[PDB]
DNA sequence: CCGGCACTGGAACAGGATGTATATATCTGACACGTGCCTGGAGACTAGGGAGTAATCCCCTTGGCGGTTAAAACGCGGGGGACAGCGCGTACGTGCGTTTAAGCGGTGCTAGAGCTGTCTACGACCAATTGAGCGGCCTCGGCACCGGGATTCTCCAGGGGATCGGGC
DNA sequence: GCCCGATCCCCTGGAGAATCCCGGTGCCGAGGCCGCTCAATTGGTCGTAGACAGCTCTAGCACCGCTTAAACGCACGTACGCGCTGTCCCCCGCGTTTTAACCGCCAAGGGGATTACTCCCTAGTCTCCAGGCACGTGTCAGATATATACATCCTGTTCCAGTGCCGG
């Protein structure tokens, strides 16, 4: 007897393309700090034993590796669109990094 | 000392330290003598390269409504420019984003 | 306290040359840094390349010549168009008087 | 205070959220094993530069300008620390 | 029985009430699109307006387009047209009286703001008289949207399993809001009529008495 | 009827033909006359040595070879095997070049 | 000063010599518009490295174009070359 | 001179030239003071590198049935170590031919 | 006139005769030995010199060659390598 | 309602033709060797400073603790995109007859790389002095946040003139 | 036939209403003002690197003739780009509950950045001699052509499986 009246989802490639015309804009850094932080601590636990990282250290490996992948999806959507898809699948990446020169 | 001091930049009319680019050419283990015209040179080459990205730079600062240049500004500045990104081609600048570009095939067709 | 120590910089040139091209904006502290690696990092490479040139000429001097060649190896099409022309008139300007 | 599995911190929406500022549209399921598989081996060989950089001056702390120095040493210059 | 419906404070805007506040926004958080002085309609129905195909709404002052952009949709205004006709048994409908097109700006859908505590105690105190609620429409969380007390034309819209026009989901100037667009063109005069969804909270006692081939189903069911 | 060999295979014999010798695969005088003239547009009256020709010739072969390496790796992502102009380009670009 | 002018010369790197060259870097079937490309590929890669072997050669007051300039000015893209005096 | 001369390459039991190369490196512009035992370390490994390229060069060159060793002998013990491959990575060796390999999917059936 | 033009020909072919007793080797393949250690030089040099000016230094040693060594060198080679010069440089001191 | 004289499809291997390879004559020009000469590397001292060593001061890296809340995790539905299979036709591979420059030897020649002798202007080096540049301390204010009237507009409001159903 | 106590298209008395104008207040960071100290300017002295003027000689440009390998058209038939259709499944959007990232504190000590002081290790001259570079030379490894010997590629004439389809 009782009922509420909820409106269409959004139709499905409408909440991927908001994303990517918004963060296409800002420039903040996009993973969490702690845990890329205890991520680098450990490795670099395998070339010398107890050693200190630099507040300003730890923040610099950051701004590297989200340029890094950033610039990575970027070749990987044209090996993409050029298989004639719109879904970027694991062996874009490697043909990507093969032709680049990395492998 | 026996007459009025003149700095080496007013006389050739610059802003950048012919006196400190001689010092740094000098120690820098660049070659065993340096002539005495490669620093005025050298200054300025200096500061047209800085004078022709903070003009651009300024330029994309107005066209936001805004008044001081943040990072974000150089990086709409040199990847605009034909120029000046293969001259900073391998080369990130901190906290700068990318630039607004989808791609013409993924966009909602009709 | 041991009175740090000077670091210098070129963050008063920069600030300089700003205030010729736009009178009225201003500069970031955290976007001056990036100014300041810039002319670092043109410096060594200008630099770098006129040590190469004098060397494999079998000479013994940086001079007003080897800086003008090491320019045009590295600026691209239009830059290296203007930057030895301003280079060519600092130089007479300053050997003139 | 020993650390690991630390590699599950890159998680789903945070590769996502790199993926959108590439430009991806649509993502397959099998990208998250093979992202954080790309992400570890540019890690270390920068982070052994580093620690190269920091040792060769008898020091204990990696400083912000070994990181500088290791990335310019392939080719990927960073400005804006040093 | 040419008795007429029990009054419905006509508005034009929503009206706050609840526990809920404003999220009016500035004029640095609307997105820029990228049309420019163009054919007469920039940012129109055709013209692959970046955000038009992405369901937002468009600012005078942020455009390029200067002002006559053809996106501004929620502040024109222009809608449909004769009211109430008569049904057989529903209560009273309504219908067109000028012909539109194939996915045009029908009319919006506008009435007060409630949470949902003041939801369900609003319910609850109409179930004991079962005065049969009928008007309540959601959003998002912690926003409702009702048309029950006041509203405008968009409250008599008919439901049906196959419907002519849909109810989308726009954004307007920071805020999100209700507008229902046209599936198929049609000549003046036949209903409007859209789909929805319920949530029972109780049993089902109801049945889509609109008249269809498989629209027998449930009040909940398609 | 002359035996006909089919296709495909005069080909790929001739590729396991020339990924053993290592002579020069474009004609010494059509390629020297191009050298000179290209650089006719940045002073003339030049003068090239007998071997700054050949230091040229070497750079580019071993430029193009390894162009189409990467070439027959995009074809072959597209589920081809033949090569069009549109591989080329996406190979340069994602190299880093146009 | 028998300046005898040259035109068109681009067209010496025929149908066959783009052919070989495919066929050493592994291709198995050509299309049939790539001739048309490579030339323009390849007149490209030719002024990049013959504008830095005369600049070198200009620095040092010479008129020919020796097989050092062409080293070095390859050196300095990133394609060094072994086996013509380094 | 009582003492009778003795070259600095036989005190370290090395072949290459460390009187040439301490030379080099303090003409070369490289820095002001150049210490007394860095030749001696360089030397070292300039010798142990050309005799590494070597070692896979000729056994290259006897797989032909050949004597003498070519340039295409060096491109073959360069591209099939992964050692050298990745320190000469971005090197051209003239008169060097390619490495065998034509794909997989283009084979007959 | 004609007045030299040194090279390292004499040292590898010395370097040869040791791992390969009866073998040769062709000219065009000296001029690429040749080059071959004229480039390693110059960029392992090239290192020791940066490392020296960043650490506000003067003397090239021991120890800027060798970490120069790590930085240049991949995997194998920079732990083979490494322990070769520590012995020429040990033989050197007692002697 | 399932089969028999004679039909219909599916599989495979020798037999050529080609191509790559097997062992030899022959020969020639480039590699490996002495030989003589010069110049750069080795031996022995001597003087100045760059770096090794010990001791301090304090910056700042790492370590807990609690509290608010935004981002990560999980499961359910529904539809758009990846993938396989057919079908048509267009463009490229293969083989042959023929035209067109590339390649190989002589020959001439002169323009310009290369080398040596004088010598003169130009840059390193030293002492002193004074003004620019860096660290620190105060500022002022252009803007973020709130109010205060309060103007423009409606809105709830019952009510001043028509309206009438009977009323007279 | 005229008229009257209640009853509705319209009106406006306050109340509201809500939002433009205009004005205070409080700030992270920037923008200026002095105390300091030490690196850049001036003025000379001095010795070598680099600019000219020859002068030899070699090697890059230009020509001519001859043979034959490579470029060029041309025709055919076939393997393979490319569009279409069907199907299903796996990636996206929408809720719910859980977890750990952020922020704001306080707290104790590792080690980075200086500074003072005394070696010992490298630059720099002489003095002397042998390792390495150019030159002329012999002789043999590898490049040709000749001839024959198997691998590979492609097909077409024999070779099972089942029935064509007709029927009693
Ligand atoms: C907008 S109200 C409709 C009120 C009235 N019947 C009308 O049309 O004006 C919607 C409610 O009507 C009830 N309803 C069920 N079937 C209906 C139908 N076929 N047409 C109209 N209302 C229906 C539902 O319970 C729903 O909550
Ligand atoms: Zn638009
Ligand atoms: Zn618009
Ligand atoms: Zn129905």
């Amino acid at each position: 007897t009782g009922g509420v009246l909820k409106p269409h989802r959004y139709r499905p490639g409408t909440v991927a393309l908001r994303e990517i015309r918004r963060y296409q804009k800002s420039t903040e850094l996009l993973i969490r700090k702690l845990p890329f932080q205890r991520l680098v601590r450990e490795i670099a636990q395998d070339f010398k034993t107890d050693l200190r990282f630099q507040s300003s250290a730890v923040l610099a490996l950051q701004e590297a590796s989200e340029a890094y992948l950033v610039g990575l999806f970027e070749d990987t959507n044209l090996c993409g669109i050029h298989a004639k898809r719109v879904t970027i699948l694991p062996k874009d990446i490697q043909l990507a990094r093969r032709i680049r020169g990395e492998r | 000392t026996r007459a009025k001091a003149k700095t080496r930049s007013s006389r050739a009319g610059l802003q950048f330290p012919v006196g400190r680019v001689h010092r740094l050419l000098r120690k820098g283990n660049y070659a065993e003598r340096v002539g005495a015209g490669a620093p005025v040179y050298l200054a300025a080459v200096l500061e047209y390269l800085t004078a022709e990205i903070l003009e651009l730079a300024g330029n994309a600062a107005r066209d936001n409504k805004k008044t001081r240049i943040i990072p974000r500004h150089l990086q709409l500045a040199v990847r605009n420019d034909e120029e000046l990104n293969k001259l900073l081609g391998r080369v990130t600048i901190a906290q700068g984003g990318v630039l607004p570009n989808i791609q013409s095939v993924l966009l909602p067709k009709k | 306290k041991r009175r740090k120590t000077r670091k210098e910089s070129y963050a008063i040139y920069v600030y300089k040359v700003l205030k010729q091209v736009h009178p009225d904006t201003g500069i970031s502290s955290k976007a001056m840094s990036i100014m300041n690696s810039f002319v670092n990092d043109v410096f060594e490479r200008i630099a770098g390349e006129a040590s190469r040139l004098a060397h494999y000429n079998k000479r013994s001097t940086i001079t007003s010549r080897e800086i003008q060649t090491a320019v045009r190896l590295l600026l691209p099409g239009e830059l290296a168009k203007h930057a030895v022309s301003e280079g060519t008139k600092a130089v007479t300007k300053y050997t003139s008087a | 205070k020993v650390l690991r599995d630390n590699i599950q911190g890159i998680t789903k929406p945070a590769i996502r959220r790199l993926a959108r500022r590439g430009g991806v549209k649509r993502i397959s399921g099998l990208i998250y094993e093979e992202t954080r598989g790309v992400l570890k081996v540019f890690l270390e060989n920068v982070i052994r530069d580093a620690v190269t950089y920091t040792e060769h001056a008898k020091r204990k702390t990696v400083t912000a300008m070994d990181v500088v120095y290791a990335l310019k040493r392939q080719g990927r210059t960073l400005y804006g620390f040093g | 029985n040419s008795r007429k419906p029990p009054p419905y404070k006509h508005i034009k805007a929503n009206k706050v009430i609840g526990k809920v506040q404003i999220q009016v926004a500035d004029l640095s958080e609307i997105p820029r699109c990228n049309c420019k002085p163009a054919d007469e309609n920039p940012c129109g129905l055709e013209s692959e307006c970046l955000n038009r195909m992405l369901q937002y709404e468009c600012h005078p002052q942020v455009c390029p387009a200067g002002d006559r952009c053809q996106n501004q949709c929620f502040t024109k205004r222009l809608y449909p047209d004769a009211e109430i006709i008569k049904t057989e048994r529903r209560g009273w409908g309504l219908r067109t009286k000028r012909s539109i097109k194939k996915g045009e700006f029908v009319n919006e859908y506008v009435g007060e703001l409630i949470d949902e505590e003041e939801c369900r105690l609003r319910i609850k105190r109409a179930h004991e008289n079962s005065v049969t609620n009928f008007y309540m429409l959601t959003v998002t969380k912690d926003r409702i949207i009702d048309a029950g007390p006041k509203g405008n034309y968009s409250r008599f819209m008919n439901h049906s399993c196959n419907p002519n026009c849909e109810t989308q989901k726009w954004t307007v100037n920071g805020d999100v809001r209700v507008g229902l667009f046209a599936l198929c063109d049609i000549p003046a005069g036949m209903e409007l009529t859209f789909n929805y969804n319920l949530d029972c909270l109780g049993n089902g006692r109801t049945e889509c008495h609109c008249g269809a081939d498989n629209c027998s189903g449930f009040l909940g069911v398609r």
